[PDB]
RNA sequence: UGCUGACAUGAGUAACGAAAAAAAGGUAUAAACCUUUUCACCUAAAACAUAAGGUUUAACUAUAAAAGUACGGCCCCUAAUUAAAUUGAAUAUAAAUAUAUUUAAGAUGGGAUAAUCUAUAUUAAUAUUUAUCUUAAAAUAUAUAAUUAUAUUAUAUAUUAUAUAUUUAUAUAAUAUAAACUAAUAAAGAUCAGGAAAAUUAAUGUAUACCGUAAUGUAGACCGACUCAGGUAUGUAAGUAGAGAAUAUGAAGGUGAAUUAGAUAAUUAAAGGGAAGGAACUCGGCAAAGAUAGCUCAUAAGUUAGUCAAUAAAGAGUAAUAAGAACAAAGUUGUACAACUGUUUACU
RNA sequence: AUAAUUGAGGUCCCGCAUGAAUGACGUAAUGAUACAACAACUGUCUCCCCUUUAAGCUAAGUGAAAUUGAAAUCGUAGUGA
RNA sequence: UGACUGUUCGUCAAUUAAAAUGUUACGUGAGUUGGGUUAAAUACGAUGUGAAUCAGUAUGGUUCCUAUCUGCUGAAGGAAA
RNA sequence: AUAUAUUUAUUAAUAUAUUAUCUAUAUUAGUUUAUAUUUUAAUUAUUAUCAUAGUAGAU
RNA sequence: AUACUAAAAUUAAUAAUUAUAGGUUUUAUAUAUUAUUUAUAA
């Protein structure tokens, strides 16, 4: 019994309110494949190096 | 395999483990609450365990005691809090019932639990020690606590004791010493009267307890025929 | 009531729609707010939108501080000093004599 | 294996409320508690009287709480800087409100 | 598989006592080592200064300003565009950052109120908005001047 | 075998073949983008 | 078999979805939540780390901490491939557009330095898959520099004592269990003949960007209408025993379930045993039962010469002579069709 | 071949209505293909019996479905779309 | 009661007093089985230019139901005795 | 080893109770085992659970 | 006796008679060692 105050089935979900809804919301940083990179307009300084680093300008 | 004992809707291994756990837990504590069916079966196995210990204590045949000591071990889980169970059984539980021919446990019915209407009953060891080395009331002897409370109820209400309370007190007094019965009843009186916020007079309670026990231990069998029967034993012509 | 919403503006479209309800259907929401509040912060006057809330002192015919005579109420004939505006029901909060 | 016609009001009612077995029976086996003094079921025990005795056992054979020596020597300031307050979730908050889904037994009526 | 015909495996080889290299360690931990209760860290060992810069994030070293402490709305008014026109760049710069510093303080109080208490008093929010008005009025004056 | 699990999610494929740029950078994609806009749809693309 | 809304009958009936639980206390409010103990299940997982996915569901709002040295993305480079991009007049075409060349994008791939911790920038000059076989020799046991048999064939770092620039590094010499297993060159067998792309010095320089980080992830936290016995990628996966990741237990961990408590009628499903017969059953030995080694020997006819037949059937050696876990292991023959290994009607 | 065989194998040939890459014929191995025979084995059967677990039954909680013109919904004979 | 056949039928073997004839939706699939019969696959003989077809042949091949009423087998409660 | 009583002189010993039979280094990289090294890291007896009721013989 | 029901047995504790289930005792059955042995003393 996940919720001791709900002994019988009342339609309540395991978590949240609805299992369905819109999926066309804009992407964010925390979600996507490991190769995704959203960014936060917080770095326009320097130049990526050829090896894969950074150089602050 | 059919009719020997309740199946409890469990397999042989699960059922056996449950009874052993229940009997062992009955020993570690003094009274436990469980379903009526479980309590009855646990009562059966618990009584047999005590009897084996008594026979082992009393017997003079080395082989007899040696194998009984082993059989008792088979029907217990000696782990966790019951590691020292066997020594406790041989030192405390067994000597309490050396002169009693059976009936070391009693089952009293309680009201069913509201969740599933499952009948519930209390399994307790008869003649449990009310007092402790610390002079504090410990668990067990639910019947004795209730009996004293009924005595308190009659005393506070100024009514005579019911024949059933006297009879139950008589049953308790058969295997108990007079002084020990007097002392334990007084201790229960002080604790209860404190709980209900009632006056507790040591001298008055002592006199009342003396009056009660004198009635219990008195030997007055002839009470004549209580009711004039509409039937008469007549010799056959 | 931890939501972190005050620190950002997310859901501009939905917020605008909720806050710009059609005026024909305001009675739908008015019932909701009324039934869901205690009696000791509710007034029996209709609310005013930002476009229907008087701002110029000209519309505010009586600025607080001047004695007024109350008509059309259980306090008919009373004289009292308006103490403060309301800014939500577009009304005047009157003193003890009111 | 399906109903061929809708069951009328008459047939439904006499099927459920007709027989004596389907209808619940008056409780005639009630006695007076020798100790409590109130109503109780026959051949059973008074729950209140049993409950209060169990309470006596609990308070007289309770294990002292383990309160480590380290904690009681901390000032209020050190407790705050070292054990800050935290917020609870909806599930956790609801669980603590145990008075909304748990309720105690009802004291039985008194029998004269 | 372990069939009944299996025979025990031979014991592993053992190095003779005359060739076993002595271990590089002979002594080891102490066998009289007992468990002691944990010792909490105490702030009595600290010297948190009274001039610490983070104090600028609080108003008179107060957790959250009450109604009385907050500046009343009647007694206050944001700057006016003409008033800022009579100010030098350095002074306008000074005003901007003073506005920002109190904006940080008010933001800290709004967040604490709206994330724990949940009240909608928004007295701090209104004060921040009034400062925000002055901030853009400063920005307008500078652009018009340039 | 059992069916019903035809949609196996993947953000890369879902965005690459149904995303906004996956349609804004093609004649046919743009046409359906503007058709949804004219109908007044809130969510033009993925 | 009209559309929509509300309410009936079936009916308080079927069902509550693989399952071990029990007592005491939080709490004189608990079968369902928390703690302690007992019991049990999973344990080459129902454990521990992860990938993708997802209404953040987490130990939560005071919340998932990175210069890099096993930390990934980001960045350089490209494969398959993509492109309203580039080329009087690149070519073609009713429009849409297609084709060829360039350019750009595109990981599922490649990218020096590093615990004696390391320094990526600017300027100037010039490798498919696959095995470690045999001889040799050292060393060892019985025998007499000859012979039989035997672990080893290469590296992985500590100690002792010496020589070099001078207690920091190298070199030398001696000592130091077995079974698995790891990355690196070595050596070499077959044809099915085994990716693409982006320099060194000399000087100067480095104030270390942004994003990922919770928990679930063989599932109550994803795809399956459901807190659905279905589908879902990777590495460890204690020991004992074994050829083994089989099978048996289970150290540690996790776990024991939105259904409970009694008798277990007729009957149903999944299992155990069964006298005397032993296929008489049945369309039809369907189902069920049947294993006298699992190691070492031995192993016929036919035959395309391939221990194909063949793991041949029966048989033998090792304690077993009445039996006592689990797993592997289930006969012979004739005929029709097809050479054989394979593919096919997702769901008869 | 069995006590007894419309099934199986061998053989004979008025082949209603075989025949050579819509390949013809005989083999070895292979086949979860189809039919038949022998040994063992057994609850398939003579002939069913006992036992265990989950349901079925009872009590507490939650609570569907196809169906339904209205029903106060018996037997036999006759009649009758 | 067995062997043969999907067979009812029929031939045969061994018994008995006898191994009778029918109706009951050629009784009985909301009781079981499903070997024949037929749908999707495939091949052979014949027909057709073929696609396909057959009072042909052969291997393989999906059904389900928690009982409202009648009726029946058992067991109760109410009742007017 | 700790705690409580007794003897002895806070050491040592007796009685009782409780707790434990670990751990750490070396044998060339990792894991397991074995031995040596350090510590106090025991043998018996009788139970229990799992393997289809683990399995056979009885009943 | 039985699905739940229903039937049947007991609910004695007194001046005297009554055993329903559990437990206890006795006898017996089963299981399987035992005369080389079990309890006692002299
Ligand atoms: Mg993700
Ligand atoms: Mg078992
Ligand atoms: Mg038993
Ligand atoms: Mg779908
Ligand atoms: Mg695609
Ligand atoms: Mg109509
Ligand atoms: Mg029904
Ligand atoms: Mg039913
Ligand atoms: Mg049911
Ligand atoms: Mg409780
Ligand atoms: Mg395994
Ligand atoms: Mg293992
Ligand atoms: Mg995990
Ligand atoms: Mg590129
Ligand atoms: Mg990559
Ligand atoms: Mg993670
Ligand atoms: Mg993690
Ligand atoms: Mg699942
Ligand atoms: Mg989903
Ligand atoms: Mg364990
Ligand atoms: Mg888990
Ligand atoms: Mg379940
Ligand atoms: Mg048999
Ligand atoms: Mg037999
Ligand atoms: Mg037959
Ligand atoms: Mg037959
Ligand atoms: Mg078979
Ligand atoms: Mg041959
Ligand atoms: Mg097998
Ligand atoms: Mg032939
Ligand atoms: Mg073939
Ligand atoms: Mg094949
Ligand atoms: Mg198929
Ligand atoms: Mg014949
Ligand atoms: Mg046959
Ligand atoms: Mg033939
Ligand atoms: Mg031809
Ligand atoms: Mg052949
Ligand atoms: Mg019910
Ligand atoms: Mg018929
Ligand atoms: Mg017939
Ligand atoms: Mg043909
Ligand atoms: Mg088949
Ligand atoms: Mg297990
Ligand atoms: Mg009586
Ligand atoms: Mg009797
Ligand atoms: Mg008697
Ligand atoms: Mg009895």
């Amino acid at each position: 019994l996940t919720r001791p105050w709900k002994k019988y089935r009342d339609g309540e979900l395991f978590y949240g309110l609805s299992k369905v809804g819109n999926k066309r919301v804009p992407l964010t940083t925390k979600q996507g494949n490991k190769t995704m990179y959203k960014g936060t307009r917080a770095s326009g300084i320097g130049r990526h190096t050829k090896f894969g680093g950074y150089v602050i300008n | 395999t059919v009719g020997i004992a309740r199946k409890l809707s469990r397999d042989k291994a699960h059922r056996d483990a449950l009874l052993k756990n229940l009997a062992c837990q009955l020993f570690q504590h003094e009274s436990i609450v469980s379903t009526h069916a479980k309590c009855k079966e646990a009562s059966r196995v618990a009584e047999r365990i005590i009897t084996w210990t008594k026979r082992a204590i009393t017997t003079s045949n080395s082989v007899a005691q040696a194998e009984l000591k082993s059989q008792i071990q088979s029907q217990l889980f000696l782990a966790g809090d019951n590691r020292k169970l066997m020594k406790r059984l041989f030192s405390e539980i067994a000597p309490r019932y050396l002169e009693r021919p059976g009936g070391y446990t009693r089952v009293l019915r309680l009201e069913p639990r509201a969740n599933d209407s499952a009948p519930q009953s209390v399994l307790e060891l008869v003649d449990s020690p009310v007092m402790s080395e610390s002079h504090t009331v410990n668990r067990g002897n639910l019947k004795m606590w209730l009996l004293v409370k009924s005595v308190i109820n009659d005393d506070a209400n100024q009514l005579p004791h019911n024949p059933l309370t006297l009879q139950n007190l008589h049953k308790v007094a058969k295997f108990k010493a007079e002084a020990q019965l007097h002392g334990e009843i007084m201790l229960i009186k002080q604790v209860l009267l404190k709980e209900m916020s009632l006056p507790y007079d040591e001298a008055l309670e002592n006199e009342r307890t003396q009056a009660l026990l004198k009635e219990v231990y008195s030997s007055s069998l002839p009470k004549k025929t209580k009711k004039p029967s509409s039937y008469v034993m007549v010799p056959r012509p | 009531s931890g939501s972190y919403q005050h620190l950002s503006n997310v859901g501009s479209r939905v917020m605008k729609r909720l806050g710009n309800r059609p005026k024909n259907f305001l009675p739908h929401s008015e019932k909701f707010i009324k039934k869901s509040t205690p009696e000791f912060m509710k007034s029996d006057l209709k609310e005013v939108d930002e476009k229907t809330s008087f701002k110029s002192e000209k519309e505010w015919k009586f600025i607080p501080g001047d004695r007024v005579v109350v008509m059309s109420g259980a306090s008919k004939g009373n004289i009292a000093v308006i103490k403060s505006f309301d800014k939500r029901t577009n009304s005047f909060i009157l003193d003890e004599n009111g | 294996a399906v109903p061929k016609k809708k069951v009328s009001h008459q047939k439904k009612r006499q099927k459920l409320y007709g027989p004596g077995k389907k209808q619940l029976k008056m409780i005639h086996h009630l006695n007076k508690c020798p100790s409590c003094g109130h109503y109780k079921r026959a051949n059973t025990l008074c729950m209140y009287c049993v409950g209060q005795i169990s309470h006596i056992w609990k308070t007289h054979t309770a294990k002292e709480e383990i309160k480590p020596r380290q904690e009681e020597e901390l000032s209020e300031l050190d407790q705050r800087v070292l054990y800050p307050g935290r917020r609870d979730t909806k599930y956790t908050k609801d669980l603590k409100d145990k008075d909304n889904y748990l309720e105690r037994r009802v004291r039985t009526l008194k029998k004269d | 598989a372990r069939t009944k015909f299996t025979k025990p495996k031979p014991k592993q080889p053992v190095l003779p006592k005359d060739k076993i290299r002595p271990p590089t360690q002979l002594t080891h931990h102490s066998n009289n080592l007992r468990i002691t209760e944990p010792i909490p860290p105490t702030t009595s060992n600290l010297r948190c200064p009274d001039d610490h810069p983070l104090w600028q994030f609080f108003s008179n070293k107060k957790f959250i300003r009450s109604a009385d402490d907050l500046p009343p709305s009647s007694h206050i008014r944001p700057w006016s565009i003409p008033e800022l026109r009579h100010k030098s760049f350095n002074d306008l710069h000074s005003l901007w950052y003073n506005c920002l510093r109190e904006q940080n303080v008010l933001a800290r109080e709004n967040h604490l109120l709206k994330n724990i208490v949940g009240s909608t008093h928004d007295e701090f929010s209104e004060l921040s908005n009034s400062i925000r008005t002055t901030m853009w009025q400063i920005r307008h004056v500078l652009n018009e001047r340039e | 075998k059992s069916r019903g699990n035809t949609y196996q999610p993947s953000t890369l494929k879902r965005k690459r073949t149904f995303g906004f740029l996956a349609r804004a950078k093609s004649k046919q994609g743009s046409k359906i983008l503007k058709r949804r806009k004219l109908k007044g749809r809130w969510f033009l693309s993925h």
